[PDB]
Formats: structure tokens, C-alpha cells, sequence
């Protein structure tokens, strides 16, 4: 084994893109080793779908791909196949047969500056719901009304709103870091397997 | 897009920012209660300024939808209570009149000193001067003189306001479409659209008079016991058949009777139960005290305090050089923090004030899952109704026992039974006609009934006749009475007090049986209860999203106010009352006075 996977950058980012920006980096052509995943950091909600966790080493894929964002801690149970609300329908979906893993961690330590933390924002309007693993990284002011926008106006709101991270609050509003693992075998090879 | 649509995408725009708005003035407000400095008492100011301005343009917004366009009801009360004016549909020079008059009273009220005879330096203030006097002194002189000075130097100086108050009141209040301020005041009880749970305005001035009729056997005994007490402590001063003196009442108004326990206790030779010595024996401080209370919620199936409960709360008085405001409070800041502020000692009164305190926390925690404009008590009364059970079982000797702090062998017998409910009485019972005589004197005043040449005359013929309680000193109309006390002075509703403490015991008698307790009412503990636990849960987590009286059905079976639980919880003292009583007047003439 000379050829880690690199999940050092992933799970030890120096920060997180928004949600509604979330970041996809791609692994494949490496021999990935879960078992130094729990060493990174004492996962809150780890959660695999369609896959057994205590298999992870013993299988193969072409491809993985880990997306990356920060939520609120009430939104991690939105980041699931066929959930709805505001992350797992306007910012990030999952596909219905999604297949992978969700890793959530608390970060109220690297995401709290007690002053608000307003780099991280979500989207709150959008003219329809997000396709499965899409992202929507448009700006254009949203209309709620019939009359033409061209800005921002009563009825003419910006989509994004910044999340007000702060220390002080609860754990439900702490910010929670989020990576979502997604395994790929289209044709090729695969590339990715265990030890 | 629909009008209705278009209100929910603005609705969903609101809560997002007030959340946000009304956590940084909250904790802005936490960080001078908790630290009075300078620099706290601007940066307070400046972050409530900035959330007072964010409502005022948020309300004319909300303004932009037509009401009667919307169907979804739970989208109409979040814009109902967001479209309401108040003080904005006055001109901005009334508007600024009224507020100089508000700023004026109370400030002549928290200022206003009163100095003795005979030296013009020794003077005092209400609180603590005056106020120790009304709750300790035993002297007739000392008690008339306070009493008298607080209302003829302060008073006064409080009536030409008082008049353009409620000139000004009553034209915002017909602004708003209201027959009167009053009328105004009682729309908190107000509920429309659904079917077999509505509730008029004027249906609650009825509903507190036919309730309030029920309440006169129990209070006339209660005040014929009284004043035969008071007669043989004061013999030339009290007629056997006449009201009771407005200065002898235990505080400075006789709002309540309590401090007249010492002179009225009916077995003064048997001791309370006061488990203070023994949580001094036992080594414990205040964290032992909120540890204790949250195992007492979580005993009847509520979640325990937050971390964040226990790490940003201030249990303990800061001392030294960090002041702080002592009254205990309960805050909910949103977005997950809660707090409760509190300079506690070990005694017993703040042991049951914990789980008072408490009590509103739970209530927090169970509606925050609403939206931010239905996060509230279901009317004015639910909050601190809820408040007041908690300390109603934390107080009982069997919950007492159970914790450790009572000892098992201490007994109970039927005269520590009567005066503890007879110290109840002082206090529950004893407010009841001074509350619904005052609120009505201000129904009155606002719906144009009573004159300005008869303010003072009316206020006292009332006094007389619904309270049993006479002037010692004959005020004519350059006085305002009323005003005297905080709550009329500084335009705060008065009725809240009424009707919480008849829904306290509609809910302590619904969770009691629900705990399947038997015996006397007043002797319930819920604790280790969690089906009582459950059924008051399903109204704490309502919030101001249903009807109050939908509310209040979810908790006792009725969708209406009802003294029947009172009556069932004070039965044991009104049966002793009454037969006290077989040798003694009861009733009171209202011709009779001590200045007669
Ligand atoms: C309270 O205010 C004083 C005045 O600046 C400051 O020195 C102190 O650190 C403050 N305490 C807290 C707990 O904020
Ligand atoms: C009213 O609107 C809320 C969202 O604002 C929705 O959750 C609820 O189901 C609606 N109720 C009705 C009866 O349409
Ligand atoms: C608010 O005041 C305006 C006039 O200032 C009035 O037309 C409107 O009906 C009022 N609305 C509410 C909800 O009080
Ligand atoms: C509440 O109690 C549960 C155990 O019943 C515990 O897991 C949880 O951490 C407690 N909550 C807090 C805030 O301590
Ligand atoms: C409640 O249960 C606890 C043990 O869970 C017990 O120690 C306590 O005495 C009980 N109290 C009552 C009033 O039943
Ligand atoms: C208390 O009960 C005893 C009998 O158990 C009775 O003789 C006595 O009169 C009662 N006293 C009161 C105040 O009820």
C-alpha cells in the first residue's frame, strides 16, 4: 500500500465551502482506508446508505466522490435520500437510490468567531426545487411577485441568506460540518478499493 | 402569485431576520442585567433601538396584504399580530406626547420620595422605604402616614398626566377600530374563524364577573375572619361591621393580604414547614437547587436543561464589584439559548422560585419549534399560570419528604393544613377582589363611564363595595389612587393576574388527576407523573399557534375559564372560615370609616 486515498484535505479543510456552494473534490486511482476516518474526528452522525459501514474495506468502486459544506445542526437530518425542506431542496439533494455515506461532525470550535460567522450562506428562495447533485450558484435577485424585480425591492429578495454562527448558541444551531460520500461504478475498472 | 403567497415568502423573510435581531438585543440586554456598567447600558440601547426600528418597518409591510385575502389561519396570526399598529396610527405629535407622558409617570413613580416631618433630609423612597414600612410596621401612625404621603405627593403629581393618558389611550385605541383602550386591552383574549372555540372581547368582562360572583362566599369569610383578627390587634381602629383601612392591609395598596399572617395565623403555635435549615445542613448551594428542579421536570417526562443552560446562565448573585439586577427572570433569547438570571440563596422561597422559573423555561423549549411570532403563552395569563403549579408541588410535604429535605417523621396534621392554606388564602384569594375592582375602575374610566370630577369618588365607592376596603383618609379629585401603583402608572393590563390565577388551578387540578392523586387538591405532587407530564406538554408546545381556549382544553377538558378548581383547592380553609365565623359579622357596611 503506497498510495493513500487523500482524505487528509477533506476531513481537515482549513474551512468548508457554503452549502450552497458545497465542494465536490473527486478520489479514485488511490486504496482507500475508512478505518482512519474515526481518527479525524468524533463523528456525530455517521450514517451509510446502501452500504454496511463494517464492509467499507472490503469493497470496490470506479469512483468517489466527497461533497463537502456547513449547516445548521437542525439540517443535518435534511442531508438524506427523499428529505425535503430547506438544505435537501433548495441547496443540496441527494438521489432517491442514493448509495454512500453522510459524515457529520460538530465544528462549534473552527466555525464560531462570537462575533457571527457570516461567510456561510444558503439559499433561501429559488424559482424550483434543486435536481438531484446540482449546484445553483446563480445570484439573480428572486421575484415573489408579478412585478419585474431588476433588484432587489418589497418583493424582490436576494437569495442567499448568511448563517450567524455563533459560540453562544445551542447544539441545534451550532455549526455542523458536513462531507457526504458518494460511490460510483458506471464502467470502468475500479480503481478505489480497500487494504 | 397569490397575496397569500406572497405573504408567507415575506413571513419566511421576517422570522429569518428577527430571529436574528432579537438574539443580539437580547443578549445585549443579558450582558447589562448581568454586568451594570456604562458601556452595557448603550450597547443595550443601541441594539434595542435597532430591533425597535426593524418591527416599526416590518409592521407597515406587513400592512401591504390584505388580511381577509388570506385562509391559512396560522399565516393570518403571524400577520395579524405583525400588522398591529398601536401607538403608529396616532399622529407622530400625539404619539410623541403620549410617550413623554408614559416616560414622565414613570419616572415620577420610581423617583417620587416622600420625606418625614420635621426633617426635610430624612426622606424615602417607595422601594425600599416606603415599601418595608407598608410590609413590616405594626404602627397605625407609621402605616397611615406612608400610605397617605405616597398617594398626596406622588399622586397628585400623577393625575393632570393620567387624564391626557387616557384622552390619548382612547384615540389610539378607536383608531385601531377599538371601542376603547380597555376594549383594546382585552382583544389578548380575542379569537375569531374557529368554530366552537371563539371568543369575544366583551364575553370576558362577563365571564370575570360570573366567575368573580362564585368568589365572594369564600372571600367574605375570608375578610370577616380578618377583620376580627385585625379588631383585637387594633380595637379603636376597625368597626366589626365596617371595610377594613386601606393602610392595614400588609403592603401599600392591599394588593395582597400576605404580610397579615402574623396577626391572622389561626394556630400560631405550630411552625411552618421550612426546609431552609435543612439545605443548610445539607451543604447546598444553587446548582443544587436548578439540579434539583430539573430532576423534577424530567421526572414527569420534560427534557433536562440545555448545556448552554448551565454554562450562560448567572444562578449565583456575581458579588463584589460585578452588580447585577437580582430579580429573577427566565429568557429566552432564541435560536437554542435559554437562561435564567438569578441571585439565588439557599433558602426555601428560592427553591420554589427555581422551579417557578423553570417552569417558564419549559415552556420555552416547548414552543420554539413554532414560528418566532407564535412563540408566547397562548393569552397573558398561560406563561405565569404555568410558573405558579410547579411551586405548588415543590412546596407539598409529601414532595418535600420525598427529596430529602422534610423529615419523614414530621406529621401533618389539619392545623398545619389550615394555616398554610389560610397563608395561601392571603395571598391567592386576597388579590382577586382587588384585581377585578381595579381593572374594571380602568374599564370603566376608558368606556367613558365614570366622569373626571368623580375619578376619586368612584375609586373608593368600589373600594368599599367590591373589595370591603375603605380610605382612612378622604381623597378628593386632585388625588389619583390608582395611579399609585406601578402597574397603572406604567400602562401595563391588570386582569393577566385574574385570570392566571383561575387557570393555575384548573391546570393543577387536571395534571393532579392525571398523576391519580388522592385526597385534598392542595396536598398534590406530580412529580414522577408522566402522563401529567404528557397532557401539559401538548399545550406548551402550542404556543399562540392555537386558540387560548383550545389551549386550555388540551390541559383540563374546557374550553373556558372556570373557579371551581380554586374553590376545590381552597374547600378545607372555607369550611374552617365558616364555622370561625358562626359568632362574627360577615359582610361589611360601606358607610363606615375610620374618618367618619
Ligand atoms: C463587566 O464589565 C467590566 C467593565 O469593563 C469588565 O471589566 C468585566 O470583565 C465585565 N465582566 C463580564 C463577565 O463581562
Ligand atoms: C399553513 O401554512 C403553513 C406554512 O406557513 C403550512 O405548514 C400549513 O400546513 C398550512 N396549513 C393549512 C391548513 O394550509
Ligand atoms: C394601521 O393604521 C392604518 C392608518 O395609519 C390603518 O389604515 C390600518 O387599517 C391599520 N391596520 C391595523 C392592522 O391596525
Ligand atoms: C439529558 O439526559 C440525557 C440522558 O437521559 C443525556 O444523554 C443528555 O446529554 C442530557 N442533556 C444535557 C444537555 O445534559
Ligand atoms: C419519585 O421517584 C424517585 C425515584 O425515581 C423517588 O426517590 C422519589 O421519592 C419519588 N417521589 C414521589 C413523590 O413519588
Ligand atoms: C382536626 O381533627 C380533629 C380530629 O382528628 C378534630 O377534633 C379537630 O377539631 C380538627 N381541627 C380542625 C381545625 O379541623
Amino acid at each position: 500500500v503506497t498510495n493513500l486515498c487523500p482524505f487528509h484535505e477533506v476531513f481537515n479543510a482549513t474551512r468548508f465551502a457554503s452549502v450552497y456552494a458545497w465542494n465536490r473534490t473527486r478520489i479514485s486511482n488511490c486504496v482507500a482506508d475508512y478505518s482512519v476516518l474515526y481518527n479525524f474526528a468524533p463523528f456525530f452522525a455517521f450514517k451509510c446508505y446502501g452500504v454496511s459501514p463494517t464492509k467499507l474495506n472490503d469493497l470496490c468502486f470506479t469512483n468517489v466522490y466527497a461533497d463537502s459544506f456547513v449547516i445548521k445542526g437542525n439540517e443535518v437530518s435534511q442531508i438524506a435520500p427523499g428529505q425535503t425542506g430547506n438544505i435537501a431542496d433548495y441547496n443540496y439533494k441527494l438521489p432517491d437510490d442514493f448509495t454512500g455515506c453522510v459524515i457529520a461532525w460538530n465544528s462549534n470550535k473552527l466555525d464560531s468567531k462570537h462575533s457571527g460567522n457570516y461567510d456561510y450562506w444558503y439559499r433561501l428562495f429559488r424559482k424550483s426545487k434543486l435536481k438531484p447533485f446540482e449546484r445553483d450558484i446563480s445570484t439573480e435577485i428572486y421575484q415573489a411577485g408579478n412585478k419585474p424585480c431588476k433588484g432587489k425591492g418589497p418583493n424582490c429578495y436576494f437569495p442567499l441568506q448568511s448563517y450567524g454562527f455563533r459560540p453562544t448558541y445551542g447544539v441545534g444551531h451550532q455549526p455542523y460540518r458536513v462531507v457526504v460520500l458518494s460511490f460510483e461504478l458506471l464502467h470502468a475498472p475500479a480503481t478505489v478499493c480497500g487494504p | 402569485s397569490t397575496i397569500e403567497e406572497q405573504a408567507k415568502t415575506f413571513l419566511d423573510k421576517f422570522n429569518h431576520e428577527a430571529e436574528d435581531l432579537f438574539y443580539q438585543s437580547s443578549l445585549a440586554s443579558w450582558n447589562y442585567n448581568t454586568n451594570i456598567t456604562e458601556e452595557n447600558v448603550q450597547n443595550m440601547n443601541n441594539a434595542g433601538d435597532k430591533w425597535s426600528a426593524f418591527l416599526k418597518e416590518q409592521s407597515t409591510l406587513a400592512q401591504m396584504y390584505p388580511l381577509q385575502e388570506i385562509q391559512n389561519l396560522t399565516v393570518k396570526l403571524q400577520l395579524q399580530a405583525l400588522q398591529q399598529n398601536g401607538s403608529s396610527v396616532l399622529s407622530e405629535d400625539k404619539s410623541k406626547r403620549l410617550n413623554t407622558i408614559l416616560n414622565t409617570m414613570s419616572t415620577i413613580y420610581s423617583t417620587g420620595k416622600v420625606c418625614n416631618p420635621d426633617n426635610p433630609q430624612e426622606c424615602l423612597l417607595l422601594e425600599p422605604g416606603l415599601n418595608e414600612i407598608m410590609a413590616n410596621s405594626l404602627d397605625y401612625n407609621e402605616r397611615l402616614w406612608a400610605w397617605e404621603s405616597w398617594r398626596s405627593e406622588v399622586g397628585k403629581q400623577l393625575r393632570p398626566l393620567y387624564e391626557e393618558y387616557v384622552v390619548l389611550k382612547n384615540e389610539m385605541a378607536r383608531a385601531n377600530h377599538y371601542e376603547d383602550y380597555g376594549d383594546y386591552w382585552r382583544g389578548d383574549y380575542e379569537v375569531n374563524g374557529v368554530d366552537g372555540y371563539d371568543y369575544s372581547r366583551g364575553q370576558l368582562i362577563e365571564d370575570v364577573e360570573h366567575t368573580f360572583e362564585e368568589i365572594k362566599p369564600l372571600y367574605e369569610h375570608l375578610h370577616a375572619y380578618v377583620r376580627a383578627k385585625l379588631m383585637n390587634a387594633y380595637p379603636s381602629y376597625i368597626s366589626p361591621i365596617g371595610c377594613l383601612p386601606a393602610h392595614l392591609l400588609g403592603d401599600m395598596w392591599g394588593r395582597f393580604w400576605t404580610n397579615l399572617y402574623s396577626l391572622t395565623v389561626p394556630f400560631g403555635q405550630k411552625p411552618n414547614i421550612d426546609v431552609t435549615d435543612a439545605m443548610v445542613d445539607q451543604a447546598w448551594d444553587a446548582q443544587r437547587i436548578f439540579k434539583e428542579a430539573e430532576k423534577f421536570f424530567v421526572s414527569v417526562g420534560l427534557p433536562n436543561m440545555t448545556q448552554g443552560f448551565w454554562e450562560n446562565s448567572m444562578l449565583t448573585d456575581p458579588g463584589n464589584v460585578q452588580k447585577a439586577v437580582c430579580h429573577p427572570t427566565a429568557w429566552d433569547l432564541g435560536k437554542g439559548d435559554f437562561r435564567i438570571l438569578m441571585c439565588t440563596k439557599v433558602t426555601m422561597d428560592d427553591f420554589l422560585t427555581a422551579h417557578h422559573e423553570m417552569g417558564h423555561i419549559q415552556y420555552d423549549m416547548a414552543y420554539a419549534a413554532q414560528p418566532f411570532l407564535l412563540r408566547n403563552g397562548a393569552n397573558e395569563g398561560f406563561h405565569e399560570a404555568v410558573g405558579e403549579i410547579m411551586s405548588l408541588s415543590a412546596a407539598t410535604p409529601k414532595h418535600l419528604k420525598s427529596i430529602g429535605l422534610l423529615s419523614p417523621d414530621f406529621q401533618e396534621d389539619n392545623e398545619t393544613e389550615i394555616n398554610f392554606l389560610l397563608k395561601q388564602a392571603l395571598t391567592i384569594v386576597g388579590t382577586l377582589p382587588f384585581t377585578y375592582m381595579l381593572e374594571k375602575w380602568r374599564w370603566m374610566v376608558f368606556k367613558g363611564e365614570i366622569p373626571k370630577d368623580q375619578w376619586m369618588k368612584k375609586w373608593w365607592e368600589m373600594k368599599r363595595e367590591i373589595v370591603g376596603v375603605v380610605e382612612p383618609v378622604p381623597h378628593d379629585e386632585t388625588y389619583c389612587d390608582p395611579a399609585s401603583l406601578f402597574h397603572v402608572s406604567n400602562d401595563y393590563s391588570f386582569i393577566r393576574y385574574y385570570t392566571r390565577t383561575l387557570y393555575q388551578f384548573q391546570f393543577q387540578e387536571a395534571l393532579c388527576q392525571a398523576a391519580k392523586h388522592e385526597g385534598p387538591l392542595h396536598k398534590c405532587d406530580i412529580s414522577n407523573s408522566t402522563e401529567a407530564g404528557q397532557k401539559l406538554f401538548n399545550m406548551l408546545r402550542l404556543g399562540k399557534s392555537e386558540p387560548w381556549t383550545l389551549a386550555l382544553e388540551n390541559v383540563v377538558g374546557a374550553k373556558n375559564m372556570n373557579v371551581r378548581p380554586l374553590l376545590n383547592y381552597f374547600e378545607p380553609l372555607f369550611t374552617w372560615l365558616k364555622d370561625q365565623n358562626k359568632n362574627s359579622f360577615v359582610g361589611w357596611s360601606t358607610d363606615w370609616s375610620p374618618y367618619a
